[PDB]
RNA sequence: AUGACCCACCAAUCACA
RNA sequence: UUCGCCAGAGUACUACUCGCAACUGCCUAAAACUCAAAGGACUUGGCGGUGCUUCACAUCCACCUAGAGGAGCCUGUUCUAUAAUCGAUAAACCCCGAUAGACCUUACCAACCCUUGCCAAUUCAGCCUAUAUACCGCCAUCUUCAGCAAACCCUAAAAAGGAACAAUAGUAAGCACAAUCAUAGCACAUAAAAACGUUAGGUCAAGGUGUAGCUUAUGGGUUGGAAAGAAAUGGGCUACA
């Protein structure tokens, strides 16, 4: 299957030339990014599954990695672990264990010479370091693995890192590191805004359950709220909804200090109260301190409410409720 | 009514009813059989019984260097063409109703004794055309399954050999008969024994073995006395190359225990050279037809004894009451003398 | 083990003392055989499932340019070779066991299956092993470290020596013409 | 369950967030709360930061509600609290200075106390043994008991009133009668207690 | 068990086209539409006509090119003309193929009173997606 | 507590002259 | 080395004998006749009002909420009833084929009519005739159950079984599950999906068909009729405030 790969690369290069020609672009500065736009425009398949759509890519990415030939023309297998049936994995285990022994020897000589000169590199936790998944390892050896296998190996790396770390050792265990990406849930503060000689107004948009709400809050005003051009006592006759509107302000003790205008559409009364609630909350984050933002989040003020009406299902009554079931 | 019609595949699939629940539990009998015949088999593009001739299809595009026009055959010409097609159908029905001959093994409906022909080439390119295979026992065997209830596997027991002294047997089992045949062949070639043959026709010496509940008893014959044996043993012998033999099986005649027992027995033969060597003497053969003349069969490579064998006036040996009864003419069975066909 | 009694010099206070005269007699033969297989350019497979010396043996093998299986022995490895390893494969020409047992104390599978495959087998059979199916057995102690290190070193040297002798005699054959 | 198990319940209390600096273990705890990058369920519409809302009053409100009407049930609760209030203001001004020191005018404390008095101590579970169903005395969890109280209140002041009579009226009546322990609700509580003594031997059948 | 337009699993030998290997719930997800026309869109007309036309075309084509049809037809309709596109096994001599192309295109053009194009793509043997 | 009888595996192709 | 026993199963620890302090007894011990088996051990299932662990998340008990079963109606079954269709009819039927019957639909009943009688041709059209136990097509069900299955390999023989991770004989492609896709951002949920088989489950009246049936009729038309409530019951609607 090597001749295949060679040919496929030839024709991918010839093809990439052709494509670059019709799309009217420079064949040198053509990227994969550009190839994609070019196909997407030439063979426009709406299909929801992205793997089923037309693709022209470098055959190395398209085809799966291949185990190379395992023996010479005489029949002798190249690698001394061949007959284990997994050479890749047991080699890894072999060299890992070897490095462990090495560490033990060297550190014992340094125990007899009255030297512990090493340090514990085992805490990378601020880097957000983790081990490879089994999938990753399986991709790195070009070989299938077992859960207990992966487990064994990882446990061994652990044994390694728990001792004095050499340079080549640190470098060794760090192939098997990955870093988990950014973990911070801190919000993105809306830049405060100054409009037409008016000072300090902020915007926010809530969405709850078929109701949309856009709320503009002025820091410079006294306490009142105008929803769809009318007073909030008129628009929200029910106490419960007025209390919902009150929640975020009363939480920040801003209750007299701000002046708000709102546009709310769709849903019923309670849904609109909820919408304005969320939007108001999100708007008041510009005026407040970064710590109280975390507080509002921890009160559940800043999260949209995902709960929404479920679809009725055929052969049932209510999306859950079932037609009456007769035993006999 | 044109829309109302279907594909051939659909219609046949429909009519044959192979996929029904009748076929699965064996809810219908095997003597009932119907088949699918391709209805496009003998037809040509352009052909119709109206009799037209189209320039691109029925007839060549150009005749005498010009373009042939659309034309129609004469009445009698179409008569002849349809006669031809009818005779073609009748010919295919004549071909279909003729059943190929199956060489009968032991009995007509037994698979026993039948040849499967050479096993299949091994992965290394290694090829045995010298080997034949015979079926010993085919059996429908069942197992009770959670879902399907009864579940029917065939298991066959087969033997291979080249006639030159290497034979072996193996067993194979599968849902399909064909499949088990393949399996047991290819597996047999892996367990081969070497059977030592005296002078390449008989065994070396008399054998008696009790394998499980089966007793085989074999006796070594002279050159002319062909293969007088249980039919399975004759089959196996013909595969080994053993041409002259007598064997009586008693106790359970169960087939697998018989061929296991047999191979065990034959494997354990003690050659004349082996005997010569362990006793360290000449082993000397007295033919009856050659008189007192002492043919020397085996000589003890290494140092021969100067010590004679202790002469036992009266030997202590286990005797079989059957052989003694035979020797003294007390076997009167009407079944024993019978004339049988050649080996 | 019953079949080991001919190799016992006797029993000292409950311990069984293998007879070294016989160990030497045999070991000479095993080494001889090993070497000739090496000279003939054939595959040698060290096999042990004992986790002390696993590393030691894997090492030893890699240094002779010979192969080691020290790990769990997959079921059909020798009998069904072309499925486990590949489409066509060479199988070891010789198999050395530094321990004839598997960690559950039954005989290592490879013994029955190497026999099954017509591959000759050298192996160190301790006092409780079953030597019967092993082509050239050398009775002796498999459990203690200087012993295993010794046997490793010996088979190593035999192999290396043979491969050398083959190189040199090849060179000679090349200058012959 | 449009929330994954990852999502924690929110803490609505303002006092908790306002005054952190005096507590070590709790500082560590809510540090671990937010810094865990922990997801929070969105605070429910019923619950507020209001200084005026009693979770017990709200529960009761809910258990009173038929269909989807919060508006109607919150109405009836509001009206009932107002009715207890005015019934006690009536009982206050027709009284003398001693009884003006004694009588309780907070409708909230009356509600609470009247429920505490009406909650059962012990309870009954049916247990099948030898093909017979015996009723057996069972200790109850707190929540089960509060529930039994509220449910008994509402069941009575739904069921036994005359159809002319409105709900906040009958409910305020029974709240005040259960405040002083003479209510029919309390008689029910006692029927349970007596049925639980009658069967006390059978307390052995309980295996947990 | 849903059976609709499915090709059931056999003993594992069965050759299966890319089309046949995908059950109806994969339409518009993995496999696409064997026809294209305006009729089924929101505000549009004469869906029924085009459906019948379609059915007749599949039947007709299947009978006109016996045995040489590889996969189900592709019918593209654009501004009053229909381009039929087919995958064809190589069976016939190109004489028979061109004869049938011309014959068909004319015949159907006069039947449905619109210009009909026919596009043959030729294939050695049924393209095989799975099993086999 | 009870629940007629009866139910199952013994036949081989296609293609060409 | 001996002795005592055993020649299919029943009939039969029986009938007749002899002997015996036994008199409903022990001992000894047949045959007619009936059968083509009767037996022994195992194997995989299934089952168990068998034991031990672990569970049930609308789910069994404990528990929560709203209903049904009683009333009137609405609509379907069963009966009974009619000259007067058919199909479903434990779970897996019962506002089900029907997202739909005043004529039509329509298949039924009664009168009447028509016999190369829809088509390019045809000693042929046509058949809602019988068989869903001949079937394709669509499905139901176990089921959000995790297994099915080719190709091999192993077993002092194999009916079948094939794991132990400080690993003891198993590798396995494939299909399911899983993952992805959808519900216009994640996530979750829901939808969709769910193999092999099981119930000769449902449907010859969607259409198509095997086999067998009708042909001046079991076919094609026209006109008009299809009632009904003794009773039983399912599901709903509206209520009882
Ligand atoms: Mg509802
Ligand atoms: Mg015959
Ligand atoms: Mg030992
Ligand atoms: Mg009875
Ligand atoms: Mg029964
Ligand atoms: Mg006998
Ligand atoms: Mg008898
Ligand atoms: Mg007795
Ligand atoms: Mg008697
Ligand atoms: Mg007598
Ligand atoms: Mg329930
Ligand atoms: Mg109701
Ligand atoms: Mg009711
Ligand atoms: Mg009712
Ligand atoms: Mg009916
Ligand atoms: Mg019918
Ligand atoms: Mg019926
Ligand atoms: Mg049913
Ligand atoms: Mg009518
Ligand atoms: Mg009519
Ligand atoms: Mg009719
Ligand atoms: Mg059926
Ligand atoms: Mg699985
Ligand atoms: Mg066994
Ligand atoms: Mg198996
Ligand atoms: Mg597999
Ligand atoms: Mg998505
Ligand atoms: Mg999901
Ligand atoms: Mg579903
Ligand atoms: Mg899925
Ligand atoms: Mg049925
Ligand atoms: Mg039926
Ligand atoms: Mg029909
Ligand atoms: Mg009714
Ligand atoms: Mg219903």
């Amino acid at each position: 299957t090597v001749d295949f790969i060679k040919k496929q690369i030839e024709e991918f290069n010839i093809g990439k030339r052709h494509l670059a020609n019709m799309m009217g672009e420079d064949p040198e500065t053509f990227t994969q990014e550009d190839i994609d736009r070019a196909i997407a425009y030439l063979f426009p398949s709406g299909l929801f599954e992205k793997r089923a759509r037309p693709i022209m890519k470098h055959p190395e990415e398209i085809f799966p990695k291949q185990r190379a030939i395992q023996w010479g023309e005489d029949g002798r297998p190249f690698h001394f672990l061949f007959y284990t049936g997994k050479q890749s994995y047991y080699s890894l285990m072999h060299d890992t264990y070897g490095k462990l022994l090495d560490v033990e020897k060297h550190h014992n000589q340094l125990r007899a010479k009255d030297l512990l000169a090493e340090k514990t590199k085992i805490l990378k936790d601020p880097i957000g370091s983790r081990w490879l998944i089994k999938e990753e390892l399986e991709e790195m050896l070009v070989e299938k693995l077992s859960d207990q296998d992966y487990a064994q190996f990882i446990r061994l790396l652990e044994r390694l890192s728990a001792l004095p770390c050499g340079a080549t050792e640190e470098d060794f265990v760090n192939r098997f590191r990955r870093s988990i990406p950014i973990q911070s849930k801190k919000q993105l503060i809306e830049p405060l805004q100054y409009d037409e000689q008016g000072m300090a107004f902020s915007r926010g948009e809530g969405k709850r359950k078929t109701a949309k709400a856009e709320v503009v809050v002025y820091g410079q005003g006294s306490g009142r709220i105008d929803v769809n051009g009318v007073d909030y006592l008129l628009y929200f006759p029910v106490t419960q909804d007025r209390e919902q509107l009150m929640f975020p302000l009363h939480f920040l003790d801003r209750l007299g200090k701000h002046d708000m205008t709102c546009a709310v559409s769709g849903g019923g009364r309670s849904a609109q109260a909820g919408a304005v609630r969320l939007a108001m909350a999100r708007a008041l984050c510009s005026f407040v301190t970064e710590d109280e933002v975390e507080w509002m989040r921890q009160a559940g003020l800043l999260t949209a409410d995902p709960r929404v009406r479920e679809r009725k299902k055929p052969g049932q009554e209510g999306a859950r409720r079932k037609f009456t079931w007769k035993k006999r | 009514s044109f829309f109302t019609k279907l594909t051939a595949d659909e219609l046949w699939k429909g009519a044959l009813a192979e996929s029904g629940a009748g076929a699965r539990k064996g809810r219908g009998k095997r003597t009932k059989k119907k088949r699918r015949k391709d209805l496009n088999r003998g037809q040509i593009i352009g052909e119709g019984r109206h009799g037209f001739l189209w320039p691109g299809l029925n007839i060549p595009l150009m005749r005498n260097g010009a373009v042939q026009t659309i034309a129609q055959r004469s009445k009698e010409d179409q008569e002849k063409v349809e006669a031809d097609m009818v005779q073609q159908r009748e010919e295919w029905d004549r071909r279909r109703k003729m059943k190929v001959k199956r060489e009968r093994g032991w009995s007509g409906n037994t698979w026993g004794g039948v040849s499967l022909g050479p096993p299949d080439p091994g992965p290394n390119g290694e090829t045995y055309d010298d080997f034949d295979t015979r079926i010993l026992e085919v059996r429908n065997v069942f197992n009770m399954t959670a879902k399907e209830g009864r579940k029917r596997s065939v298991r066959v027991l087969v033997a291979v050999g080249n006639g030159k002294g290497a034979a072996g047997f193996a067993i194979g089992k599968a849902t399909e008969r064909a499949d088990a045949f393949r399996k047991a062949k290819n597996r047999a070639v892996h367990y081969l024994h070497y059977i030592e043959r005296y002078e390449d026709h008989t065994i070396y010496h008399d054998i008696s073995l009790k394998f499980k509940r089966t007793h085989i008893k074999m006796k070594k014959q002279p050159r002319g006395y062909g293969l007088h044996c249980h039919r399975a043993i004759m089959t196996i012998c013909r595969l080994i190359g053993i041409k002259d033999l007598y064997a009586k099986v008693s106790g359970s005649v169960n087939m697998l225990n018989l061929t296991r027992g047999l191979f065990l027995g034959l494997s354990r033969q003690e050659t004349h050279q082996q005997l010569a060597d362990k006793k360290s003497l000449h082993v000397v053969e007295f033919r009856e037809e050659c008189g007192p003349l002492p043919i020397v069969v085996a000589s003890p490579q290494g140092a021969l004894r100067k010590d004679p064998e202790p002469e036992d006036e009266v030997p202590d040996i286990t005797l079989d009451w059957e052989d003694v009864k035979a020797a003294q003419g007390m076997k009167r069975s009407v079944w024993s003398g019978l004339k049988r066909a050649a080996t | 083990h019953r079949f080991m009694e001919p190799y016992l010099f006797g029993s000292r206070l409950g311990q069984d003392i293998i007879d070294l005269e016989q160990t030497a007699a045999h070991l000479q033969l095993a080494l001889n055989f090993t070497a000739h297989v090496a000279y003939r350019e054939g595959i040698i497979l060290f096999v042990s499932r004992h986790r002390q010396f696993a590393h030691l043996i894997e090492t030893t093998a890699r240094d002779c340019g010979e192969y080691a299986h020290t790990r769990y022995f997959k079921g059909g490895l020798l009998t069904n070779a072309p499925l486990l390893l590949g489409p066509g494969v060479r199988l070891p020409d010789l198999i050395i066991f530094l321990h004839t047992l598997n960690n559950v104390f039954e005989p290592h599978v490879a013994v029955r299956d190497a026999a099954k495959m017509n591959i000759p087998t050298v192996g160190i059979v301790d006092t409780n092993c079953n030597p019967a199916l092993i082509t050239y057995p050398v009775p002796g102690n498999d459990d203690s470290p200087p012993a295993v290190r010794l046997f490793c070193r010996l088979f190593q040297v035999a192999i290396s020596r043979a491969k050398e002798k083959r190189r040199q005699v090849e060179a000679l054959y090349r200058l012959q013409g | 369950s449009r929330y994954g198990p990852e999502y924690k319940d929110p803490q609505i209390d303002k006092e908790y967030y306002r005054k952190p600096l005096a507590e070590q273990t709790e500082e560590e705890k809510y540090e671990r709360d937010f810094k865990k990058t922990q997801l929070i369920k969105a605070a429910p519409a019923t619950k507020t930061s209001s200084v005026f809302e009693d979770p017990v009053i709200s529960k009761f409100t809910n258990m009173m509600m038929k269909g989807g009407n919060k508006v109607l049930a919150r109405s009836l609760m509001t009206q009932t609290l107002e009715a207890v209030k005015r019934k006690q203001f009536a009982k206050y001004h027709a009284a003398s200075a001693e009884e003006q020191a004694t009588i309780e005018r907070n409708p909230y404390t009356i509600f609470h106390q009247a429920l505490k008095n009406c909650e059962p101590v012990i309870g009954l579970v049916p247990i099948l043994k030898g093909g017979h169903f015996y009723q057996v005395p069972v200790p109850l969890a707190d929540r089960r008991r509060r529930f039994l109280a509220m449910k008994w209140m509402i069941a009575e002041c739904r069921e036994k009133k005359h159809r002319r009579v409105l709900m906040p009226e009958k409910l305020s009546q029974e709240l005040l009668e259960a405040f002083h322990n003479q209510g029919p609700v309390i008689k029910r509580k006692h029927d349970m207690h007596k049925m639980a003594e009658a069967n006390r031997a059978l307390a052995h059948y309980r295996w947990w | 068990k849903n059976r609709a337009a499915r090709v059931r699993v056999s003993k594992g030998d069965k050759p299966v086209t890319y089309e046949e290997a995908h059950a109806p719930h994969y339409i518009a997800h993995r496999k696409g539409w064997l026809s294209l026309h305006t009729g089924n869109l929101d505000g549009e007309d004469h869906a029924a006509e085009r459906t019948v036309e379609d059915v007749f075309l599949r039947k007709f084509m299947l009978g006109t090119f016996p045995g040489c049809l590889a996969d189900q037809l592709v019918l593209k309709r654009r501004a009053n003309q229909l381009e039929i596109c087919a995958l064809v096994l190589r069976q016939l001599p190109p004489h028979k193929f061109y004869f049938l192309v011309g014959y068909s295109e004319t015949l159907l053009s006069h039947f449905y009173k619109c210009p009909v194009h026919l596009h043959l793509q030729t294939v050695p043997s049924k393209v095989v997606y799975k099993y086999i």
